[PDB]
């Protein structure tokens, strides 16, 4: 929440001083405002407000679109020679059926034996 | 680096950045002229030069290529080696079983492998914006033009794009505002998704991709003649009709084999990996693909029984040690 | 000497005298009769060579210091072994360096090697 | 003013329109390009003289080896600092690294390059992730004499030629998984003040 | 793209009736 954080500290810091420098609550009606989707010194010095929040809605939805890009990035096995298979984790548990085609198959190879 | 010598007969002085003089040896080679040899492994050269207080004379190759068995014989350098023209070779020649029954080898200056060289060709604004796409948007404006009093003529267009009440039309109108906003949404996210579709640039994932196994006749190999690669694939049988055909297309040397790729002319270059990368590192538009597949060094070559067998690999043992091969490595290979 | 990807010795399944067939025997000798059987990507180069030209081999651990060190000018290790005249060869993981290729003969290195640092990730 | 601010008798209202659609294209092309978006070595002086930039910081290596030696002869002023932050084996050499006592291991590259790579991952990255420094290999030894080394280097090397030795590391050397914006936003907000 | 031409079709039909 840090990012928030840093980001909302900064909209009571910065909008007060354009309004002192120009001249209580409804100034700051006029920043919410803009901070959401709806003098003249101050109009563009105040203007560049929103691309200031322009860009952290831009951020929050370039991390959020990217969020579901990795989706699923979990891999669990590619099948047979996977490392895991070749080398036992002591902890990753291999199983059959006894006395089936399986022990057969595993049985006749040397490079298995372990 | 092989440049022609000035009128004098001693070639011009260089002084890269801070360096300290350039170091150059009088190369006497193809008749016969003298040049000058700039070198990374000439600047190796020079350091085993003191070491054993011997001194020597430098001279091309008489016909540029390295070495491999004619029909019975030797040919390139390895031909003068065996006959009595050299005492010792100073060049990057990789070790392999069939030259090491007949010389010997020391230790490698590096340890590298070989890889391929093929284009590095990366290249619309908007794609989708037409046929139906771009005739939906007309339609939609149009109609909600006259669909009731100027003033609201032009909201239609304004409030497609962000801005500049007749009751049931003013509700109409309300629930028609949003409707601008996820129709566009869509757009936003549309080229968002054709940016993501990408080209398939791994043309050669090694030996083992399907297009090596079976070659068609869209794809161009080529390695450089009589060379060590040349060896590698007259080892394997399964690889017989690897070069049956693509053989005829082997280049004379690797410095136009390189430019082959660059005119578009040739498709697959393989060839050493510490040469390769350093040329992808300059051109800026090449790149190499794969991976490493016969692991070998860089050994001075010496004819057999010779009384220095001892001498040159304790020398290149114990550069690396010190970091000279590291200083070198900066100045001549991986700087850019 | 064991090293855990290189080198891999196991109490070879005392059942009655034997283990598994992937693997050769091997001896602590030292200067309780245990048995044990060691495998590895060493090892199988030396299986490999064995076959190739004709010979036996005798594979003991080494129970003196380790992989090798000059002290009081008297080498212990895998290279005192060699230096020594107590054994033909030696196999496993030897860094070819200046001080002991000058004393010992080496061969063509397997696989590359030197000098790394890693660190946690973070 | 207000027209130029809202890009970021219906004769100006034309191009204002065409302004405004201006405005749709910059946003979404933005989105093009943030959707496609997703101690070093011994050189430094880090490591060399660690008391006089960062104290915080240890070392080790066991100290029987061969980097010992290579270290001790070349950097003399390093190698009087391990011997308090020395430590035996390898693997006791991993716990303490990843507690939080040690910062950095220096040890061989093919060790430490499969460990690294091994289910001991997903913690431990080598620092040089393709760099080794006093680069060597292994070999057999064997006397001055050596009857047997002329056979077995020729033997070594015809492996090499075929996919022998490189048929076995893939299968004992295997392994699987081998705020921000404070620079711009106080520049973009010291930017505003001056105007 | 026939999705798209579906939601403006449902938006058409529904101020309309
Ligand atoms: C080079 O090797 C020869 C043969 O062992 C020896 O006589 C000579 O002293 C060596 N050179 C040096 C500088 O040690
Ligand atoms: C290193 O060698 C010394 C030699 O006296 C020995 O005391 C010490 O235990 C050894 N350390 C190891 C093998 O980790
Ligand atoms: N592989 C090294 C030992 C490991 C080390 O201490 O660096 C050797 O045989 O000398």
């Amino acid at each position: 929440s840090t990012l928030w954080l840093l980001v909302g500290l900064s909209v009571h810091v910065v909008a007060v001083m354009l309004y002192l420098l120009d001249r209580l609550s409804s100034a700051m009606w006029f920043s919410w405002g803009v901070l959401l989707n709806s003098s003249f010194s101050a109009r563009i010095l105040g203007m560049v407000w929103a691309g200031f929040a322009m860009i952290i809605v831009a951020s929050y939805t370039a991390n959020l679109a990217a969020f579901l890009v990795l989706d699923r990035p979990e891999e669990r096995i590619t099948g047979i020679n996977d490392p895991r298979l070749r080398n036992p984790s002591d902890k990753f548990i291999y199983a059959t059926v006894k006395q089936s085609s399986v022990d057969i198959y595993f049985r006749r190879q040397v490079e298995l034996s372990t | 680096y092989v440049k022609p010598t000035l009128s004098d007969g001693t070639c011009k002085e260089e002084f890269t950045v801070n360096g300290d003089p350039v170091k150059k040896v009088i190369c006497t080679g193809p008749h016969t002229v003298p040049q000058c040899c700039y070198g990374f492994c000439i600047d190796l050269l020079i350091k085993l030069a003191r070491t054993m207080n011997f001194t020597y004379e430098v001279h091309l190759v008489a016909d540029g290529k390295f070495g491999t068995q004619e029909r019975k014989e030797w040919n390139g350098m390895m031909g003068e080696l065996l006959s009595g023209q050299a005492d010792m070779i100073v060049a990057p020649l990789t070790i392999n079983n069939e030259r090491a029954q007949y010389i010997e080898f020391s230790k490698p200056f590096k340890y590298q492998g070989l890889t391929i060289l093929v284009k590095k060709e990366i290249p619309s604004f908007m794609q989708p914006f037409q046929s139906t796409l771009w005739l939906l948007v007309g339609l939609s404006v149009h109609v909600v033009a006259v669909m009731l009093l100027s003033s609201a003529m032009w909201f239609s267009w304004g409030v497609l794009l962000n801005s500049g009440r007749s009751f049931s039309a003013r509700i109409l109108g309300m629930v028609w505002a949003g409707f601008a906003m996820i129709i566009v949404a869509s757009y936003t996210a549309n080229l968002a998704a054709f940016l993501v579709l990408d080209r398939p640039e791994e043309r050669i994932t090694g030996i083992n991709d399907p297009r090596l196994r079976n070659p068609s006749d869209k794809f161009i190999y080529a390695t450089v003649k009589q060379s060590s690669v040349d060896i590698y694939f007259r080892r394997q049988v399964e690889l017989s009709t690897m070069y049956r055909h693509m053989e005829k297309h082997n280049y004379e040397s690797a410095a136009e084999a390189i430019q082959a790729v660059r005119d578009n002319k040739l498709h697959a270059f393989i060839w050493d990996s510490a040469v390769l990368e350093f040329e992808a590192s300059q051109k800026c538009d090449l790149v190499t693909t794969g991976e490493l597949f016969f692991r070998s060094g860089f050994g001075i070559g010496m004819r057999k029984d010779s009384p220095w067998k001892q001498n040159v690999s304790l020398s290149i043992l114990k550069s690396h040690e010190n970091g000279f091969m590291e200083d070198l490595d900066k100045t001549w290979v991986r700087y850019q | 000497l064991e090293e855990r990807p290189f080198v891999i010795v196991e109490p070879a399944d005392p059942i009655s005298g034997t283990c598994i067939r992937d693997s050769v025997p091997c001896r602590s000798q030292l200067n309780r009769p245990e048995k044990r059987c060691c495998k590895g990507f060493c090892i199988d180069i030396l299986k490999r060579l064995a076959h190739t030209i004709g010979f036996s081999y005798d594979l003991y651990l080494v129970t003196n210091g380790k992989h090798g060190k000059k002290i009081d000018g008297v080498w212990n290790g895998m290279i005192g072994e060699v230096f020594y005249q107590r054994a033909d060869m030696a196999i496993g993981s030897l860094t070819i360096n200046e001080e002991r290729s000058e004393i010992v003969d080496f061969s063509v290195p397997f696989v590359e090697t030197g000098i790394s640092v890693m660190v946690a990730r973070s | 003013w207000l027209l130029w601010a809202l890009v970021f008798g219906t004769t100006s209202k034309i191009m204002v329109l065409v302004w405004a659609f201006f405005a749709v294209i910059f946003l979404a092309s933005y989105t093009a390009n943030l959707a496609a978006f997703m101690v070093s070595g011994l050189s430094d002086r880090k490591f060399q003289r660690p008391q006089e930039q960062y104290p915080p910081l240890k070392f080790g290596t066991v100290p029987n080896g061969s980097t010992e030696k290579n270290i001790r002869s070349n950097y003399p002023d390093m190698h009087s600092y391990m011997v308090r932050y020395n430590q035996p084996r390898v693997e006791e050499a991993l716990t303490q690294l990843k507690a939080g006592k040690l910062d950095a291991f220096i040890y061989d590259a093919a060790v430490l390059n499969y460990m690294a790579r091994k289910d001991e991952g997903c913690k431990l990255v080598t620092i040089g992730s393709g760099k080794v420094f006093a680069t060597t290999g292994y070999g057999i030894a064997l006397h001055k004499g050596s009857r047997w080394k002329r056979p077995i280097d020729l033997a070594l090397l015809q492996f090499l030629g075929d996919d022998e030795i490189e048929m076995l590391e893939r299968l004992w050397l295997s392994g699987i998984c081998h705020a921000g914006v404070f620079y711009m936003l106080l520049v973009a907000m010291g930017l505003s003040l001056l105007v």
